[PDB]
RNA sequence: UCUGAUGGAGGAUCGAGUUGAUACUGACGUGCAAAUCGUUCAUUUCAAUCACGUUUAGGGGCGAAAGACUAAUCGAAAAG
RNA sequence: GAGAACUUUGAAGACUGAAGUGGAGAAGGGUUUCUUGUCAACUGUGAUUGAACAAGAGUUAGCCGCUCCUAAGGGAUAGCUGAAAAGUGUUUAAAGGGGUCCCCGUCUCAAAAGGGAAACAGGUUGAUAUUCCUGUGCCAAUAGUAUUAUGAGUUAGAUGGUAACAUAUAUAUAAAUGAACUCCUUUACAUAGGCUUUACACUCGGGGUGCGUUUUCUUUGCACUUUACCUUUAUAACAAACCUUGGAAUCAAUUUACUUGGAGAAGAGGUUCGUUGAACUCAAUUCAAAAAUUUGUUUUGUAGCAAUAGUAAUUCGUAAUUAUCCGAAGUGGUAAGGACUAUCCUUGAAAAAAGGAGGGAACGGCUUUGUGCUUUGCUACUCUUAAUACUUGUAUGAGCGUACCAACAACCGCAUCAGGUCUCCAAGGUUAACAGCCUCUGGUUAAAUAGAAAAAAGUAGGUAAGGGAAGUCGGCAAAAUAGAUCCGUAACUUCGGGAAAAGGAUUGGCUCUGAGGACAUUAAUGUUAACUCAGAACUGAAACGGACAAGGGGAAUCCGACUGUUUAAUUAAAACAUAGCAUUGUGAAAAGCCACAACUGGUAUUAACACAAUGUGAUUUCUGCCCAGUGCUUUG
RNA sequence: UUAUCCAUUUAUAGGGAUGAAUU
């Protein structure tokens, strides 16, 4: 498992052919924070989003033919 | 304070073995555990490593010597005769 | 308290079978075998540990990156820096004395 | 023991197989029987 | 009777040398043209302890002449030699402690070790710690020279035989009293199975000629002839004399 | 056990008729020396660092 | 020379465990047991203890020595 | 159930008491394992039980092991002996590999505790789990050509730092030319002692949740409150070592201890390794101050794994919802690491495998002349990772073990035998303590029998007035204190001891008093921890190491100096050994001692401070006379 | 010295005047 913080690196990894699935995790903190995890052949890359607006925008902009799995 | 009147380092032997044997072993353990002058670095830090090997803690250099002392009179005499020429 | 047991077919506490207890997320205390600690690489002359180079066991050293196995100067990763400098001056000065003896022969 | 050789394991299986009783239908027309605790097969 | 303990030693079953941790045989360089007509200098890279013996050994590095490379030699160290020292070997090597010279080249009265009783056997005499031989004379024609061995015997050896100038280190090892049986146990643990001894007079007559009786005595003269068979040579073998010495 | 520990904190069950190990076994004298030396050395280092004492007096003490 | 600390040596001491086996000449002695049980006792940094592997084979081995041990067999094993 | 003291369930009373009939393994066993039946015999009483009998079933691995390496060593080859059988194993070996003529080179086996490519958590079955499922990783391998793509380098091999050294973060730190030939390092190593760090363990307090006590008291007692491998995990911190600057006696730095310095200390600033593995604002983000990207201030996240899993709860058809999973500390038990010090007439394996270096052999591409080279005309090319396509024989992951017992009835003792049998984990109280005794988790309440009665006698214990060894071969057996603190301690002595000599006093509970540390502010004030000593009152049937645990001393004599060893199953000793002492042989491959039928071999990887053969048996003080006898030995 | 025997080695130069060093 690898955590990545750069949004451009995240999208660049997502667009790659190896990537198959994106995992969406949402949970209440104290506000709901989320974690987006691309599943590649080598590693599983997660980025943590504190806000909801940016997380939704990234999820929508995410390439759609790769399958989505929501854990909650 | 002074811990032993005369037994010295042989106090580790307690009362075992003869007094003469303990005194004789004391006489040479005294010089077996002593520090000797390292003629290469000039610091008195040469200690016995094994039965005939003496290592300088500073030089890290080791030298063949006597069983219980860095030098033996028989060896120093021979070296003196050789260097005379 | 929770008691543990060996898991790696070796049930004697030899130096290759040292273990570390660890508490799992399942709330149970288990045992993991610790890797044997490797000695540090040493200089060829002074037999002193050379810095800038990792101290991995051969299996790990095979997988380590090249940057982590060497230094970058002369006998790097084989001779310590002070020994190398002493060898430098020894070579140069001894060639110099040889040359001056050759020129003083006549 | 738990760790065994292949030949030893096959021998154990054969010795277990030979411990079954005579079939009933055959009895319409055994003595070489052993118990694991009484007679050790030594092999 | 049965085979006695001395007889069982030659079978070499449990009486072989405990040699697991020995560092190698102590030998000088094999004779070479360099050693015959010049000096070759080797650097004593290290001096180590050989668990069998009392004298320390010297790991000496020579540079091969027939091919590129370095050769390693294990030479019984002389008293006073140190790591990082260059020792010269051969006919033309200067006479100094640690050098290897032919016996014919050293003057009379010098002390030597690592002697070759026959030229080229790379070292056979004077090797136990603290021992030395004295060169007590050379022949007029060269070719022969007389030495006095640590046993006090004069021996005549050809002049080309080599030896090391100096005395072998770790001298005086005898003067320390082994205080306790444990030190003797550890001493012989790395040499042989010659210890403890057990007196033959305490055995039974079946396994020793000294054994038996109601009083633990020899019963017959303890000096045995040189021609006595293997199970019979048990006492003082071919003794020229007995009792305390007076000179 | 909590109540007994509280009583011990008040010093209730430490009498000489309640001790079974020797004095050193109960309170290691080497450890007592260790603590005392460490506090004295810490104090001396603090004084030298704060310059309330000089280097020579620090070494002497 | 004397005093107080520090230090941690020793085939040092007590002592569980381990390894043994002093005494009761206890029990048992058609035993739980072809050598056990109970109490007592010796031993614990070393000539220490244990395991596996390996070597030595019978007029031979091995023995800190008791004619000990060498598969319940030893002043010459066991099998034919 | 026909039948129940010994089958099952519930309740109770108890035990085992983390040195366990608790969990894992090895040797050995071999199906005893599981389920369903079942009782002829066995399960020394019963028996419906069972390790019995019967029928079925059950053991899943690239990561756990073997397999590989080498050790003590075994077998074999060449020889050489021998009738052979066999004995030895390089003693006249032309004995596999490498590059490309030369270099190196007997083979093979021997470790399920040594060395060693790589795995974790949760869940799952009647029986298997680091093996299955889910998820997340890691290791090794991956041929040739051609395409792409990723990075470098170049108009033939990169760059920073004074230095210690550092730098490739591409999905992925993959590439930083390098032959022959070399030289190193890792693998790779003893013991003792303390100091220190971390993890785990234990414990204290707070918050939440559930349960329990509740005649009375109790802001209460108990349980849960978790977080793996992997990410060079990033960083932080620390012991060390090194670099730069610095230039030391009024010597200084510094440890528990000693260690260190003009061969360069302190101070100041750095580098690296190693410990650990989210520490530290660590990361990202908000807000202010530096410029054609730096420093201070917030939020978020158990750093990713990760909560989706576990755990403890509250509800809902019967599979789902919900809430918690966070604020601080102390003790030092175990394990590992670190830096050290000390000991040795003891110096405490090897190889497979891997790495570093020294050295500098070879050199673009397209086309062309002439016999790989000189040549003319042009330049955007070489390495490295990944993917795809085709060719290549089918272009990932072999085989074997995996159930169960491990003794209490699965092993060995003829047996379901009070015996024996190797390793790891190791809670609380009291305490020096892994002792003893009691307890929590786990396990058990079973032992070739039960009930009743309870005399003799036996056996294992208790207690006994007065006397106190009169008993007896003999104080055999038992009794006597025995912990800790304070005091006191003789003869003798090898000066080390004797010594816990001998011999006294005290000890509970309660209420107090005193001493012993750490952390910040402008010389003075606050916050906070450990149990450890000392002293005083009071108190009680004068008792308090209350149980448990736990020396009897002294005066002498004999023997052996001591520690140690011994007749397995009648003798543990004064016997053996021992250090010390003395004697003897031997200068070597034509030697000493010993083995062998021969060949050959052990000591010997040895060399007189050695090897071999003897006697005596620490120390102290001694060791007298006899060479006629018998031995041994020397000359001719 | 040729039989025979022994020793050493990688059978590695014919006799007289503490850097490496190989193509």
């Amino acid at each position: 498992p690898k955590q990545i913080t750069d949004i451009r690196k995240f999208l660049k990894i997502s667009r790659k052919p190896d990537t198959t699935a994106v995992i969406i995790m949402k949970k209440k903190s104290k506000t709901v924070i989320t974690k987006l995890k691309l599943r590649t052949k080598k590693y599983l890359y997660t980025m943590v989003f504190a806000d909801r607006k940016k997380a939704e925008r990234i999820e929508n902009s995410l390439l759609p033919s790769l399958k989505r799995i929501y854990y909650p | 304070s002074r811990r032993t009147k005369k037994v010295g380092l042989t106090g580790k032997y307690g009362t075992r073995y003869g007094s003469s044997l303990r005194k004789q072993i004391k006489k040479i353990e005294l010089m077996q555990h002593a520090k000797y002058l390292c003629t290469f670095c000039g610091k008195t830090a040469t200690k016995r490593t094994c039965v005939g090997i003496w290592k300088c803690k500073k030089c890290k250099r080791k030298v063949c010597g006597g069983a219980w002392s860095l030098t033996t009179p028989a060896a120093v005499a021979a070296k003196s005769t050789i260097i005379r020429l | 308290a929770q008691r543990v047991h060996y898991r790696r077919h070796n049930h004697y506490n030899t130096k290759s079978n040292k273990v570390r207890p660890v508490r799992t997320p399942g709330g149970k205390l288990t045992i993991h075998v610790v890797k044997k600690k490797a000695g540090k690489p040493k200089c060829a002359d002074c037999k002193t540990a050379i810095q800038g180079v990792k101290a991995l066991r051969p299996a790990d050293n095979y997988r380590a990156r090249r940057k982590n196995r060497t230094v970058a100067r002369a006998y790097g990763g084989s001779i310590c820096a002070r020994c190398i400098r002493e060898r430098i001056m020894r070579a140069f000065l001894f060639e110099e004395q040889k040359c001056v003896r050759q020129v003083l022969k006549e | 023991g738990s760790i065994k050789r292949f030949r030893l394991k096959q021998r154990l299986g054969k010795c277990r197989r030979q411990n079954r009783p005579v079939p009933h239908w055959y009895r319409l027309k055994n003595t070489k029987r052993r118990h694991w605790r009484r007679t050790k097969l030594g092999l | 009777g049965r085979v006695i303990r001395g007889q069982r030693k030659g079978r070499g079953s449990i009486f072989k040398s405990h040699n697991h941790h020995r560092k190698g045989a102590a030998k000088l360089r094999h004779l070479d043209y360099c050693e015959k007509k010049g000096y070759i200098k080797g650097l004593v890279k290290d001096i180590i302890h050989d668990p069998g013996r009392g004298a320390p050994l010297a790991k000496v590095i020579f540079k091969r002449t027939e091919k590129y490379g370095k050769k390693e030699e294990l030479i019984i160290a002389s008293e006073g030699m140190f790591t990082g020292q260059y020792i010269s070997c051969g006919t033309k090597a200067p006479l100094s402690v640690g050098n290897i010279l032919p016996i014919g080249k050293m003057p009379e009265g010098t002390l030597i070790c690592n002697l070759e009783h026959r030229t080229g056997n790379r070292g056979t005499l004077v090797k136990a710690s603290g021992c030395y031989a004295t060169v007590v004379g050379q022949s007029e024609d060269g070719k022969k020279t007389k030495v006095r061995l640590p046993s006090g015997a004069k021996k005549t050896i050809d002049a080309k035989a080599r030896a090391m100038v100096g005395v072998v280190g770790a001298g005086g090892r005898i003067d320390k009293p082994i205080l306790k049986a444990g030190v003797a146990h550890h001493k012989y643990r790395v040499k042989r199975n010659c210890w403890p001894k057990v007196r033959g007079v305490a055995m039974n007559p079946v396994e020793h000629p000294h054994g038996g009786g109601n009083h633990q005595h020899i019963g017959h003269p303890s000096t045995v002839s040189r021609s006595a068979p293997a199970g019979q040579k048990v006492g003082l073998i071919a003794a020229r004399r007995t009792g305390l010495l007076r000179g | 056990v909590r109540l007994y520990k509280l009583a011990k904190r008040k010093g209730r069950h430490m009498g000489i008729g309640k001790r079974k190990g020797t004095k050193n076994a109960r309170t290691n004298q080497k450890t007592l020396w260790i603590k005392r030396q460490r506090v004295l050395r810490r104090l001396l280092k603090r004084l030298r660092d704060s310059k309330k004492v000089d280097r020579h007096l620090y070494h002497s003490f």
